[PDB]
């Protein structure tokens, strides 16, 4: 619900995509790569869990 | 090595909240560290977006993210409230709006639009 | 503390590949992660300058 | 609101020449 802000401080909500853009964003692939294909990287998570 | 004579971006390696330095202090038999640390405070809630629709193409922030006040929207880093207004400048453009999921319209300023009349 | 309460730089530490999160999951006597990381696929040549 | 500026011009990279 608050990815990485929890730890920080007080949990701050965030939608689960744009933090996984940021993560995205964090390992130097743009965020529009994955906002452009977010549901094969949704159903590539759940084929790996 | 990490701290004193760093900044760590290691969560909570060197004191909660976000590492701004620390100081060495001696002690009998061991060393006290003073993190200095970084703790975001008083938040408040935000409508968000993850891409701005501008006239059939996707507008995306550079840096920051998209958030309202209720009926204007702003462009704001991530953890601190400093809002702006949704430019090119501090907006990336990649395809067109239907592909992301959560697109809103909005406008967005060309800042040379009103600088050149002549 | 650096995986699941953040996103880590270190190569390697939080799984193979570009780290993204990861998730606890206990176990008798220890603590099971389960690293998501971002690996690339499917290279195609190219010349630089 | 800032302690230590300094006042200098900034050039802007838009309007040097490219006036039409
Ligand atoms: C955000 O909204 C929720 C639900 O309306 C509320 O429980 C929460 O306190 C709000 N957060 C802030 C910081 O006001
Ligand atoms: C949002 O901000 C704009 C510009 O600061 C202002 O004109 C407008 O009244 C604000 N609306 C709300 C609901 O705060
Ligand atoms: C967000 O959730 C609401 C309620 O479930 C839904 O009506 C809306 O379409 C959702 N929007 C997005 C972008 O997921
Ligand atoms: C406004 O957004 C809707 C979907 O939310 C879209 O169908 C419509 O085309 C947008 N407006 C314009 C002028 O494109
Ligand atoms: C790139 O070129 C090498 C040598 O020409 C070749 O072996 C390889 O299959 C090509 N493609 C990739 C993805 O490396
Ligand atoms: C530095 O200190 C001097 C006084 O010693 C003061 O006049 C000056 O404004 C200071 N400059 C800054 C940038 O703090
Ligand atoms: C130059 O700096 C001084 C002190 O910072 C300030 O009072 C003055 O207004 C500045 N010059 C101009 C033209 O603004």
């Amino acid at each position: 619900t608050s990815g990485w802000t929890f730890g920080a401080g007080a949990a701050l909500q965030i939608p689960f995509a744009m933090q996984m853009a940021y993560r995205f964003n964090g390992i130097g692939v743009t965020q529009n790569v994955l906002y452009e294909n977010q549901k094969l990287i949704a159903n590539q998570f759940n084929s790996a869990i | 090595s990490e701290c004193v004579l760093g900044q760590s971006k290691r969560v909570d390696f060197c004191g909660k909240g976000y590492h701004l330095m620390s100081f060495p202090q001696s002690a009998p038999h061991g060393v006290v560290f003073l993190h200095v640390t970084y703790v975001p405070a008083q938040e408040k809630n935000f409508t968000t977006a993850p891409a701005i629709c501008h006239d059939g193409k996707a507008h995306f922030p550079r840096e920051g993210v998209f958030v309202s006040n209720g009926t204007h929207w702003f462009v704001t880093q991530r953890n601190f409230y400093e809002p702006q207004i949704i430019t090119t400048d501090n907006t990336f453009v990649s395809g067109n709006c239907d592909v992301v999921i959560g697109i809103v319209n909005n406008t967005v300023y060309d800042p040379l639009q009103p600088e050149l009349d002549s």
